[PDB]
RNA sequence: AGCUAGUUGGUGGGGUAAUGGCCCACCAAGGCGACGACGGGUAGCCGGUCUGAGAGGAUGGCCGGCCACAGGGGCACUGAGACACGGGCCCCACUCCUACGGGAGGCAGCAGUUAGGAAUCUUCCGCAAUGGGCGCAAGCCUGACGGAGCGACGCCGCUUGGAGGAAGAAGCCCUUCGGGGUGUAAACUCCUGAACCCGGGACGAAACCCCCGACGAGGGGACUGACGGUACCGGGGUAAUAGCGCCGGCCAACUCCGUGCCAGCAGCCGCGGUAAUACGGAGGGCGCGAGCGUUACCCGGAUUCACUGGGCGUAAAGGGCGUGUAGGCGGCCUGGGGCGUCCCAUGUGAAAGACCACGGCUCAACCGUGGGGGAGCGUGGGAUACGCUCAGGCUAGACG
């Protein structure tokens, strides 16, 4: 299922930071501003000219690891959005928001997007009010994401509500701190994202 | 080849040349062995490359190679071919999958071992 | 003698039916005449049914023999209703 | 036997172009000269008289050229970069309004030969009409 | 419709029957090249009518024999042996290309 | 795993084969095709017949020998 | 490379629902064939499926259509319909009982057995649904179907936690001896609770039936669930499976020790013949992950059968040359026909699929609804440049 283990590993062997703990990986802890090298006994060590292939592979692998998904269904993404009209690079990375997990971590109901898509499938996220326990379910927009009514009163949560009191949201996005509700009222962009890929390099991996 | 030519004759269309007759087009057959001998190879390898004659379920009788250190492989073994010629040793067209009937794991191989059929040891 | 039945489709536990005009003699999922309603029982959808009258009607009058279900089917959506 | 005409035309015209001679010459022909009117309007050629060389009818065709260029390689650029019958006897080619050929991406023209008449393909799929394909021109 | 052909008497040999052969130029599937093909069809000859090279329109009947199915429903242009030559002269060639 | 388990036994050169295999009769008795180390081959370590050379064999097949020694 | 003698056509008849050499009697001597007949091999065929940018190439499992066949081979009978899977007769082969004369069979129905095989399922529940047959109806059947089981066999969804947390414990590994690595990984605190347990509990099922109303419309009534106490919902509630391939190049990912052209690896190239980023282990890393690999097959890449889209001086490839038959191909002008060609209209292109849109399953796979597209082929009309053809003329080709 999930990637299941260490994590700022995932970062420094892509060179940039990931984000994948959300307040550790913010803090002076990220394994890349106290250190920067990818992993293992060959670290420090000279970095040859990788290949065409190998950056490519690279960027899909860093998209990959920013949305904690099975290769498959990545893969499954990318063919959807390219089978789809618009420009298929966009729309993917359009497509790999819209998921439910993903829109909660950026919502802020949680810190990380792993952490996001754990509370996801315990059923404390609620689109449209219902229990909505699929990290995939892929959200059309106009569609209200809230914390279960059961799970409003839980510590975490509100932890989460109080971090995100104030600082901004998304622009595609909507908040309502107090009601713990938050509408997925547009669908999302390129421009609109801070990523660390460049999409375009992934399409071509995927082509090949 | 101007298109009249083509209308007449057309294109001899490319036959692909089975390059593994175990038959079926079956992904594996098993043979009991008759001969486990040891063979040299060709031109610039140097080894005593391990083998075994096979007689099969699909009434061919062909050389297998085996793979992987030592074998309990004997002569009237019942064994599993896997095919995949070895570009080594000329004629033999096909190998022995290990782990199955006969033919047992290369034992104690720690790394590649689905490949040779070697159960993951228990760690203590 | 041509059939106006309940062609079922869909899949398991999603069971979907086509009010459809056959011969009596067929695969109940073969190849019918006319797909001339569906209906879905598990009533999931607000157009749970859709029966087309004129068609269903036509099939009647030409001596279409309705099957039990399906002629509930019609009469729910007014086909038998005569004003 | 000279085997095909409009085809011999249209090599004619590019072996012309190719070594930049003003103007070729080609025996005259109906359809011929509504090629000729085709590839003139859209302007692969400055255009055609028709004078009657040593007794017989025939086609002055007037090859336009790009302006002599600066360097090496001082060759006028071609403005009939390439041309080809497609066509041709033997293999002849029709096409249905849908199936016409968008050559060039639009840049250069494909010439089809329609019930309509000789006209582009610009022409054939304003008019909606195929027919056979003649050559691509660019 | 009842279909309508085309073709010329190549043969009148049996009684009553008429040896017509139609050619049918259609463009070839892979390549283009428009082919001329040719089958030939046994043509219920009421009267014994027609003679050879005589170019016909044939239509397809009830059966009338095993590889007879077709009424010769009128005539078109008649005599012109030339189409009937060259189809004998093809069929007399066979004669060489053996053993 | 790597066995150790060959027979270092030697034996006159009987008879020169091709690619440098030779029918050498051991020390005990029987005559094996016998080809030559890769290290002779290394060291362009010729052989005649006439000779006595060290001569590794095979627990698999003792009929493949392989000429180790120089002699 | 020739094949054919009921073979081909006729007349007459028989037979059939009906045409017909289907069959026969009698004539006539045809008929098919290199535009590839006959023969051999192979094979169910298609909607589709895969693949491909496409053209195409493969393939026809499952679902739908059609055929053929129900041990092999005949043959009818009955019937609306069969030459009849769970009807009949006969011969043959096999098994089964035989009081040896004789009979009994037929799983390519579901399930199962055994064999063959690399390999393929439970001697399951149910008529609740939908369909079938019969019957006034009740109802009875129904291995159709609905479901359940088993198989990571595929697809999709999910779990094996999450937040913090050292300028970095140990263990293991490298080191140039400082240190690096594994790695925030763990430990540990907090959180959340797959599992699991308790409570509830479906939709799928409203008809058929009965009454009022004419046994019509129409209205009311009453019954009925295999799956399944399942899904799901409410509460309860523990940190709770990771593996497999690879790490010379192609190809994402390197160091050490073992080893010494050995043992081995290999898809190709090729590593191994004492510093192996190629073998075996170790650490480390990369890829995917309930999978990952290998095999086999298909397409792809392979414009490597090239129609789109290759070629032939020397690389494989121009016949040794003529002269020619079939065929292919065809100069210029005018006119018709309009067969090819194009266009328009409509018919067809079933359903499913595939395309799009929305919808329903907590998402998806899956499914449903609606739309469109569609190569082709049919018919009606039209168009005339091209090709075709017929007619007329012309002299550039050709011949004289
Ligand atoms: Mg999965
Ligand atoms: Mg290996
Ligand atoms: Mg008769
Ligand atoms: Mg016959
Ligand atoms: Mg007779
Ligand atoms: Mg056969
Ligand atoms: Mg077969
Ligand atoms: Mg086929
Ligand atoms: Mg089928
Ligand atoms: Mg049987
Ligand atoms: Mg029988
Ligand atoms: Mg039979
Ligand atoms: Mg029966
Ligand atoms: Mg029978
Ligand atoms: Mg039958
Ligand atoms: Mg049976
Ligand atoms: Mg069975
Ligand atoms: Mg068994
Ligand atoms: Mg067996
Ligand atoms: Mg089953
Ligand atoms: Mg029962
Ligand atoms: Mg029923
Ligand atoms: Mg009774
Ligand atoms: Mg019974
Ligand atoms: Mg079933
Ligand atoms: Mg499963
Ligand atoms: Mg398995
Ligand atoms: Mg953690
Ligand atoms: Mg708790
Ligand atoms: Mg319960
Ligand atoms: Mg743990
Ligand atoms: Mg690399
Ligand atoms: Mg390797
Ligand atoms: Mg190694
Ligand atoms: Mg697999
Ligand atoms: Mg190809
Ligand atoms: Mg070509
Ligand atoms: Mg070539
Ligand atoms: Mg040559
Ligand atoms: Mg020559
Ligand atoms: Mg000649
Ligand atoms: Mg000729
Ligand atoms: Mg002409
Ligand atoms: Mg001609
Ligand atoms: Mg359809
Ligand atoms: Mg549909
Ligand atoms: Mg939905
Ligand atoms: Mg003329
Ligand atoms: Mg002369």
């Amino acid at each position: 299922g999930r990637y299941i283990g260490p994590v700022c590993r995932l970062c420094r062997r892509e060179g940039v930071k990931l984000y994948l703990k959300g307040e550790r990986c913010y803090s002076p802890k990220c394994a890349m501003e106290r250190r920067p090298y990818p992993p293992g006994q060959h670290g420090q060590k000279r970095a040859r000219r990788p290949s065409d292939y190998a950056v490519r592979l690279r960027e899909k692998q860093k998209l990959r690891r920013i949305y904690g998904i099975s290769e498959r269904q990545f893969r499954n993404l990318f063919e959807e959005a390219s089978k789809k009209k618009g420009v298929t690079g966009s729309v993917f990375l359009g497509l790999l928001e819209s998921r439910l997990d993903n829109v909660v971590y950026r919502l802020g109901f949680a810190v990380s997007r792993r952490q996001a898509r754990q509370l996801v499938r315990h059923g404390h996220i609620t689109v449209n009010g219902r229990r909505v326990d699929l990290p995939s379910y892929r959200v059309r927009p106009g569609d209200e994401i809230a914390v279960a009514e059961k799970s409003r009163n839980l510590e975490l949560i509100r932890q989460n509500l109080e971090a995100m009191k104030g600082r901004k949201v998304g622009p595609w996005l909507s908040l309502d701190v107090e009601g713990m509700k938050g509408k997925f009222l547009r669908l999302p962009d390129r421009e609109d994202l801070a990523l660390p890929v460049n999409e375009q390099l992934v399409i071509e991996f995927y082509s090949r | 080849p101007t298109i009249n030519q083509l209308v007449r004759k057309g294109r001899e269309k490319v036959r692909k040349k089975s390059k593994v007759p175990a038959l079926k087009g079956a992904p594996f057959r098993r043979g009991v062995c008759t001969v486990v001998r040891t063979v040299t190879p060709k031109k610039p390898n140097s080894a005593l490359r391990k083998v075994a004659k096979v007689r099969l379920t699909s009434g061919y009788e062909v050389t297998a190679y085996i793979p992987g250190e030592g074998h309990n492989l004997q002569e009237h073994s019942v064994v599993l071919i896997r095919g995949g010629r070895v570009k080594d040793l000329p004629g033999v067209r096909y190998h022995i999958v290990r782990g199955v009937y006969d033919a047992a794991g290369v034992k104690d191989r720690k790394k590649s071992r689905s490949k040779y059929g070697t159960k993951k040891p228990k760690e203590a | 003698m041509v059939k106006i039945r309940l062609a079922r489709f869909g899949s398991k536990h999603n069971p979907h039916y086509r009010i459809v005009v056959t011969d009596a003699r067929r695969k109940r999922d073969g190849k019918y005449i006319e797909k001339i309603g569906y209906y879905d029982p598990r009533k999931t959808t607000p157009d749970w049914l859709k029966v087309d009258v004129e068609r269903a009607r036509y099939w009647l009058s030409v001596g279409a023999q309705p099957t039990d279900t399906a002629r509930r089917l019609l009469r729910q959506a007014g086909v038998f209703r005569q004003e | 036997m000279l085997t095909d005409p409009i085809a011999d035309m249209l090599t004619r015209i590019r072996n012309a172009t190719r070594v930049y001679k003003e103007s070729t010459d080609v025996p005259a022909s109906r359809f011929k000269e509504e090629i000729l009117r085709i590839l003139a309007r859209e302007g692969f050629i400055k255009g055609y008289e028709r004078v009657d060389v040593d007794g017989k009818p025939y086609l002055r065709v007037y090859l336009k050229y790009g302006p002599r260029r600066q360097g090496p390689d001082p060759r006028p650029e071609q403005v009939i970069h390439h041309i080809r019958r497609i066509s041709k006897p033997g293999r002849r080619v029709y096409v249905g309004v849908k199936e016409i050929p968008r050559v060039r991406r639009g840049l250069g023209i494909a010439i089809l030969s329609t019930s309509k008449g000789v006209l582009t393909d610009r022409e054939a799929r304003k008019l909606g009409v195929g027919g056979e394909l003649i050559c691509e021109v660019w | 419709p009842k279909k309508v052909l085309t073709g010329v008497v190549v043969s009148d040999k049996m009684q009553k029957t008429v040896t017509v052969l139609v050619e049918r130029q259609f463009p070839h599937p892979l390549y283009g090249k428009v082919i001329k093909r040719s089958k030939k069809y046994l043509a219920h000859d009421p009267e014994e009518k027609y003679k050879l090279g005589d170019v016909v329109e044939i239509i397809e009947s009830r059966p009338i024999s095993k590889r007879k199915r077709f009424r010769v429903l009128r005539l078109v242009e008649s005599g012109r042996m030339d189409l009937v030559e060259k189809y004998l002269i093809r069929r007399q060639n066979y004669e060489s290309l053996s053993k | 795993a790597k066995e150790k388990d060959t027979i270092r036994t030697e034996g006159v050169v009987t008879e020169a084969l091709p690619n440098a295999t030779f029918r050498v009769k051991l020390d005990s008795g029987p005559e094996i095709l016998a080809y030559i180390s890769g290290k002779m081959r290394m060291h362009y370590i010729r052989i005649l017949p006439g000779d006595r050379v060290v001569v590794e064999i095979t627990p698999y097949d003792p009929t493949r020998g392989r000429i180790v020694y120089r002699k």
